RNA sequence: AUAGGUUAAUGAGGCGAACCGGGGGAACUGAAACAUCUAAGUACCCCGAGGAAAAGAAAUCAACCGAGAUUCCCCCAGUAGCGGCGAGCGAACGGGGAGCAGCCCAGAGCCUGAAUCAGUGUGUGUGUUAGUGGAAGCGUCUGGAAAGGCGCGCGAUACAGGGUGACAGCCCCGUACACAAAAAUGCACAUGCUGUGAGCUCGAUGAGUAGGGCGGGACACGUGGUAUCCUGUCUGAAUAUGGGGGGACCAUCCUCCAAGGCUAAAUACUCCUGACUGACCGAUAGUGAACCAGUACCGUGAGGGAAAGGCGAAAAGAACCCCGGCGAGGGGAGUGAAAAAGAACCUGAAACCGUGUACGUACAAGCAGUGGGAGCACGCUUAGGCGUGUGACUGCGUACCUUUUGUAUAAUGGGUCAGCGACUUAUAUUCUGUAGCAAGGUUAACCGAAUAGGGGAGCCGAAGGGAAACCGAGUCUUAACUGGGCGUU
């Protein structure tokens, strides 16, 4: 088809730091 | 390409009749007024190498 | 016929292929080990190296000096010169047998046994006991 | 000593080739059912391979 | 008088695959870190040129015997040497081969346009750019179709190859072979025209150079005892009774003539033309591209960059009828060997999704199978606890890979299928097997009647010991071994 685009970012994005 | 023999080698063994190698002992360049005269006596003719280093040798001179 | 020869047995060994499956004996990791400096692409350690210990070819000290001359000194044995041609065994001549080469200029004749057309050598040097062999030979040494 | 006409004859000839005395090949003397050769030849070859 | 200005005649300019010479010139990396060193004068930028480029006619090697421009190939040899003597770098002498070629200027006199070179016109020959001729097969069987099978003929200097309804020497196009150019051209010669100098006599013989000092760079050579070459800088000779080199340096000897140029071949390369070949690929392979691909697409731009081949022998590509919205899609009809080859078209696997039938399943707990095992459906057999399918109930039973002392692990990886996806290649060296020959074995390049034959330059071995001179079945050690080390089988 035509059809054909895929400009998958970077993880998606929020939260995380997990104890340091 | 023709291996190249590992030069610094070259400079301190002599293939022998049999296949063996000889080298000048170690322990005799400096430092020597405080070692026996015996000790420094023996140091003077060359030695064969060793069973266990034969192995190193060799792969540094395979044109020997 | 010519689908009928066959090579001598044991002459064509198959050779290892590895990295083919279990069976095959040199599967998954191919005979490699595991991990390490030693396996991986392009591994292993360049001669002489016996990890970052002094190596044997630099512990022990250097002791050449090469003669130079001795580069063009040749040694003749006596199972040569019957095959010199001309009985004449001559400062080259032997050259030209192609038992010498061209660069050679000093040649000794050596006890290494076995004369017997009597022949004079010339321009050579001669152990005690090749003079001797080739004498009783019937040989003749002038210098 | 190979001559024209025996050579353009048999070129077209599949199963048989015609060959001069040096160009004796070892595939051929096996290839062929069966090899010829001149009783001339042969003393050629008795020479070649000494 | 110049600079300046107008006109004119000539030539230049831009593009282009590599090979070539020149001006500049990295870092990753290697050294198991890193400065010297390496990667490497590589990548890249730049300038220039040719069909080739460059190099070239000894101020070269040799070693007292000799060789005789340059270039390329094999040796010499991973040797001599260089080297944080690390990593690494790495010659030459001499030998075997390819191809061979030698000339001008530094000048005036006479004789003068005489050799020659290029540019050019003509001629001729020879290649090129269209072309011509080119042998010989029929019968029958199977089939939609014969080129296939079987039979019997025929051509072959032609059985290279392609095509044709399946595999064709004789159907077609060719092939071997023999021929052909009106015109334009490459290449040779032969001359015409232009430009150019030949020849003899007598001369001349390359100075801001050689060398040196300082700084760098090149030489295999890292300043090292370092010859030699190049020069940014400051200097600066001799001139044939002269000068350069022979690896510090001096003598003797030997050998060459720098400070001007030209020069063909052996050598390099393939954007492109023609012909031929392959133990090269066959549509996720092979070019990115078998296809209207550098396209569609993405990016402001530089720039990145796809997917996608096959109906049939032949379109004979489905007239006409029926349902339907003058639809989509479908069923008949008809074509065809085949329509289940219908264009979403050869073959048509697997994941995945349904319809149909047999058997099990709504009191039962877990890697889902395995050992047992009734019933049911189906075939059997003549029964005979037999084959197939299902599988109540029941013993046992925590997937795979990896990684780990150890994993059901709640540690990694995998949603599934299909296709692809990882120990290769070259050159050295050593060992084993095997083959040849044997105290010998074998040639490299190259020649070539081209896997032969020639070529033994050379390499390995037959002798070792010693740093070395040297000695030699011994030798080294020491004044010397009763000895000892390495060797002699
Ligand atoms: N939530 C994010 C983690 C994250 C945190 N900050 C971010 C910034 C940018 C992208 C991702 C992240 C994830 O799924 O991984
Ligand atoms: N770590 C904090 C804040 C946070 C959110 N996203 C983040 C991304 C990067 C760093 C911190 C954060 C949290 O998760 O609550
Ligand atoms: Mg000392
Ligand atoms: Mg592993
Ligand atoms: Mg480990
Ligand atoms: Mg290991
Ligand atoms: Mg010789
Ligand atoms: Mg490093
Ligand atoms: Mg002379
Ligand atoms: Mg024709
Ligand atoms: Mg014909
Ligand atoms: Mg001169
Ligand atoms: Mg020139
Ligand atoms: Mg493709
Ligand atoms: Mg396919
Ligand atoms: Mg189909
Ligand atoms: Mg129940
Ligand atoms: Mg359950
Ligand atoms: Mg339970
Ligand atoms: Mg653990
Ligand atoms: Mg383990
Ligand atoms: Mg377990
Ligand atoms: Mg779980
Ligand atoms: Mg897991």
């Amino acid at each position: 088809h035509i059809c054909v685009t895929s400009k998958w970012f970077n993880i998606d994005n929020k939260i995380v730091d997990h104890r340091p | 390409p023709k291996i190249k023999t590992v030069r610094g080698a070259a400079k301190r063994f002599k293939k022998t009749g049999k296949g063996g190698f000889k080298h000048k002992h170690a322990n005799l360049r400096h430092i020597l007024t405080k070692k026996a005269t015996k000790r420094k006596r023996h140091l003077r003719p060359k030695a064969m190498v060793s069973k266990g280093d034969l192995g190193l040798v060799i792969a540094c001179l395979p044109y020997a | 016929r010519l689908n009928t020869l066959s090579p001598a047995e044991g002459s064509k060994k198959a050779g290892k292929r590895l990295g083919r499956g279990i069976g095959s004996g040199l599967g998954k990791t191919g005979g490699r080990g595991h991990k390490g400096q030693k396996s991986r692409s392009g591994g292993g350690v360049r001669r002489g190296f016996e990890g970052g210990q002094m190596p044997l070819y630099r512990r022990l000290p250097k002791f050449g000096f090469t003669s130079r001359k001795a580069a063009i000194t040749a040694e003749i044995r006596l199972s040569d010169l019957a095959k010199v041609e001309g009985g004449v065994v001559d400062l080259n001549t032997l050259k030209a047998a192609n038992i010498i080469g061209i660069q050679i200029e000093f040649a000794k004749v050596i006890l290494a046994g076995e004369v017997t057309t009597p022949v004079t050598v010339r321009g050579l040097r001669v152990t005690k006991g090749a003079r001797a062999a080739i004498e009783a030979a019937g040989g003749k040494i002038e210098e | 000593e190979l001559d024209e006409n025996l050579f353009l004859a048999a070129r077209n000839l599949h199963k048989v080739d015609v060959r001069d005395a040096t160009g004796i090949d070892p595939v051929s003397l096996i290839a062929f059912d069966k090899v010829v050769m001149t009783a001339d030849a042969v003393k050629q070859v008795e020479e070649m391979l000494a």
